[PDB]
């Protein structure tokens, strides 16, 4: 009763990290977009 | 399985915080050299 | 006519350096903007 129940609390854990993950990098290509958006506008707006 | 990976990052999130990091730091100081460039206009 | 010519060539080639260091700053602007992102 200890090898399974590590190993279901690993995979709850993983499972989770994932979820936080994913929604990081979701995050993380909305700001990106919207800063090369912006960047794109300024390198437009100079050139 | 297919909604966790319809999310888009092949990569794992480490390298992908560290780049968006990066990015938004090279951002911050593209828009702060164009203030900067935009703001001291004093030529004739 | 002299005079005025003297007077002319002054300002224009302080317009020319004023124009030469805007173009200067300009293009360091630009390289800084593009190798930085």
């Amino acid at each position: 009763e200890n090898q399974v129940l590590e190993l279901l609390i690993h995979r709850d854990g993983e499972f989770q990290e994932l979820m936080k993950l994913a929604l990081n990098q979701g995050k993380i290509h909305h700001e990106m977009q919207v800063l090369e958006k912006e960047v794109e506008k300024r390198d437009s707006d100079i050139q | 399985k297919l909604i966790s990976t319809m999310p888009g990052i092949h990569l794992s999130p480490e390298q992908q915080q560290q780049q968006l990091q990066s990015l938004r730091e090279q951002v911050r100081t593209k828009n702060e050299l164009l203030q900067k460039y935009k703001s001291l206009c004093m030529f004739e | 006519n002299h005079e005025a010519a003297t007077c002319l060539e002054d300002v224009v080639y302080r317009g020319d350096m004023l124009l030469e260091k805007i173009q200067s700053a300009l293009a360091d602007i630009a390289q800084s903007q593009l190798k930085t992102r």
